[PDB]
């Protein structure tokens, strides 16, 4: 979905490298970690710029889990990172970025918007939208949802998946309620409202039916209960709105759907409190209301979610790329910078340590 | 006196092994879940905190999956939500991740608290970070999260003396002549009365001993 | 106490709680 | 003699003989013996009614507002003993062991008039 130019590696081909055998580098870090040494952040940065193939990619990914597993973990650059993600992409291994992504924790890869928009596009073209699916999962799990594009992105292939999918696990539904409430929260149209109503159905179902614990633990989600009330609070929100601003009628049929389902370990909450499984009759009578009274605002949109987001997607991606490629050449100047500061620091340090030993 | 020199070379000998030999949070901290034991001491976690350490995370648990390892973001723990209606959470400004941990999910965190809506000026060690006790707040919750309007905290200035403390007060005014009639008062406005579940000093805290 | 203490209290010690005391008598029972 | 750490506190030092105990109000390393080296004898409790009906306790308040300025800690008994006599509050658990006697001196009364 995105343009030639976004996508367009030249610019980090052309980046200044110093050119080493990943060997050597490699050599270099093993007798380091055998001494039980810490490793520089430069050394990593240098053995991930000089993959020239595909096995080098399997060895910098043994290279990149040893290092995570060091005292200087902390210090791997966002160059370093994008660089990955880039040779990942140059040799025809999306598998591997993929893996290393999946397994952040294992390898401490936590790319930026750039780069997931990099990879998830990848995916796109070439029709692989599992895979395109598992990465939105993964920025919805790194809340990095602070660029439109992404949103853009991430919406387009949550509605393209979720337009051909009947059966749903309660962690399909968890995940899917969560990528689509993040993005649809910083769109204030149409598209992210029925984002917002939706994946709020989606999490209350997944509430209701296995608690709320489900919903927060591990999840860039809250642990207050009442996420159904909350979509209603959207539908309500909705009615006081401006008049482009509109719901999607299938976002309002799943939820209608959800209430339907509904309505036919600790204790977390205090028993002075009402539980939701007793407030869903209330739930059901105001949807129904709510729903009566947008029907006769005529602030309910006919079209689909999927066709309403590929033509919001036209309408914005553009400018939203453009953003995007001038944050890019900026960090890549900044990176030239703080890079070639690091090498100058360990040419002295190198330096001061003959003068030390000619003594 | 006859020099003693094998105990000092031993006491030397035993700080460098000691030094040298230091567990690691991974091999202190870590549990068998099933029989909620440490395996490194083989002692069990007492029995309030069972269902805690099968439920929750512990802090690094949630900045291993991090950028930066979660440096900005704020963390709460799941007693504070419990126990306290005002927000109470940790802005974390630094983090030492354990390496060695598989997962590394152990280590160490600094940062900037607010117990009960109260900020705290500077930014010291947190305490509990082995605790599953933590729960990670989102950045579209922050705002909501942190909102706090301080109530009119007007407590007690003052109290009464104790009732023979009283008249012992009263009777050695008499006998220096004074005759004002004001009751004795103890001042209690600069005792705060600090909850106990307050974080403390993590600085000043020990650490396990191998074996 | 109010009855969110109680509550909160409730919660708190799930499992393992005694029959709630009421006010004590005012005076000493004979 | 140098203890590692420890602290002065005000307790009560138990002699006299078999089933006629006597108490010493002592100030005291805490890891001293019970009955053992003290710094300071502050008083006296016979905690056996006299011919009178009395349980006499004698407090040097002087030399015990001396070693609490001094940084001495209290025991629980010592602490009652206190608030028994007026010079602390009432302890907290006085009061609740007060309240627990009342309330069960009130489901007797009960159990006699349903019986």
């Amino acid at each position: 979905l995105l343009s030639s130019a976004y996508v367009d590696s030249h610019k980090w081909e052309a980046r200044e490298k110093e050119h080493y055998c990943l060997a050597d580098l490699a050599s270099l870090m093993d007798k380091t970690f055998e001494r039980k040494l810490p490793v520089s952040s430069l050394t990593i940065s240098r053995l991930i710029d000089n993959i020239s193939s595909r096995e080098e990619i399997d060895h910098a990914e043994y290279y990149l889990y040893k290092f995570r597993h060091s005292p200087n973990c902390w210090y791997l650059r966002n160059w370093t990172i994008h660089t990955w993600i880039r040779q990942c992409l140059k040799y025809d291994a999306q598998d591997k970025a993929l893996y290393t992504l999946v397994n952040k924790v294992q390898y401490g890869i936590f790319p930026d918007n750039f780069t997931f928009n990099l990879l998830m596009d990848s995916f796109i073209k070439k029709e692989n939208y599992k895979d395109a699916l598992s990465v939105v999962f993964e920025v919805m799990m790194q809340e990095a949802f602070e660029v439109p594009s992404t949103q853009l992105l991430s919406l387009y292939v949550l509605f393209h998946c979720l337009a051909k999918k009947t059966d749903f696990s309660w962690e399909e539904e968890r995940n899917f309620g969560a990528s689509l409430l993040l993005p649809g929260l910083k769109q204030k149209n149409s598209v992210g409202f029925s984002s917002q109503l939706y994946g709020y159905a989606l999490l209350g179902k997944v509430e209701l039916q296995q608690g709320l614990r489900a919903v927060y633990h591990n999840m860039p989600l809250i642990w207050k209960p009442g996420y159904l009330d909350r979509a209603l609070q959207v539908m309500e929100k909705v009615a006081a709105s401006p008049e482009d601003i509109k719901l999607c009628r299938e976002a309002l049929d799943v939820l209608g759907a959800v209430l339907k389902a509904l309505t036919s370990k600790l204790v977390e909450q205090l028993d002075i409190e009402e539980t939701e499984q007793s407030k869903l009759p209330q739930y059901l009578e105001r949807f129904k209301a709510l729903h009566s009274k947008l029907q006769a605002l005529g602030k309910i949109e006919s079209e689909g979610l999927l066709s309403l987001t590929t033509q919001l997607v036209k309408e914005k991606l553009s400018t939203c790329e453009a953003e995007d490629i001038a944050t890019y050449e900026q960090n890549l100047q900044q990176w030239h910078l703080d890079l070639v500061q690091l090498i100058q620091r360990e040419q002295q340090q190198r330096e001061q340590a003959k003068q030390e030993y000619q003594a | 006196v006859r020099p003693r020199l094998i105990a000092e070379l031993a006491r030397r000998v035993r700080a460098l092994r000691e030094q040298l030999n230091r567990p690691r949070d991974s091999q202190l901290y870590a549990v068998d879940y099933e029989t909620l034991t440490r395996p490194f001491s083989g002692r069990r976690l007492p029995v309030r905190a069972w269902a805690d350490v099968r439920r929750e995370s512990r802090l690094l648990q949630l900045l291993g999956r991090l950028p930066l390892f979660g440096l900005g973001r704020l963390v709460t723990r799941k007693s504070w939500l419990w126990q306290h209606d005002e927000p109470c959470y940790w802005r974390l400004t630094r983090v030492r991740p354990d390496y060695t941990a598989q997962n590394l999910d152990h280590g160490k965190a600094w940062g900037i608290l607010t117990f009960k809506g109260k900020t705290e000026s500077e930014a010291r060690e947190i305490e509990h970070v082995m605790y599953h006790d933590w729960r990670l707040v989102p950045k579209h919750e922050e705002e909501a999260f942190t909102a706090f309007t301080p109530a009119p905290e007007d407590s007690l200035a003052s109290v009464p003396y104790p009732p023979l403390l009283r008249a012992m007060i009263i009777a050695e005014r008499q006998k220096n002549g004074d005759t004002s009639t004001e009751e004795p008062m103890l001042n209690v406005q600069r005792i705060r009365m600090e909850p106990w579940d307050y974080p403390a000093k993590q600085e000043d805290k020990g650490r396990a001993k191998g074996t | 106490p109010p009855e969110r203490e109680l509550s909160r209290l409730r919660r708190l010690y799930q499992g393992h709680l005694q029959e709630e005391s009421g006010p004590p008598p005012e005076s000493m029972p004979k | 003699k140098a203890y590692r750490g420890g602290h002065l506190t005000i307790r009560l030092a138990l002699g006299g003989c078999t089933n006629r105990p006597f108490y010493r109000i002592v100030a005291a390393h805490n890891k001293c013996p019970r009955d053992g080296r003290f710094v300071e004898q502050l008083g006296s409790y016979d905690p056996l009614p006299n011919s009178h009906g009395e349980k006499l306790v004698a407090l040097n308040l002087d030399r015990i507002r001396h070693w609490i300025g001094c940084g001495a800690h209290l025991s629980k008994p010592m602490e009652k003993l206190l608030g028994l006599a007026g010079f602390f509050p009432l302890h907290p658990m006085m009061i609740t062991n007060a309240e627990r006697l009342r309330r069960k001196r009130a489901r007797e009364v009960l159990l006699a008039s349903q019986k």
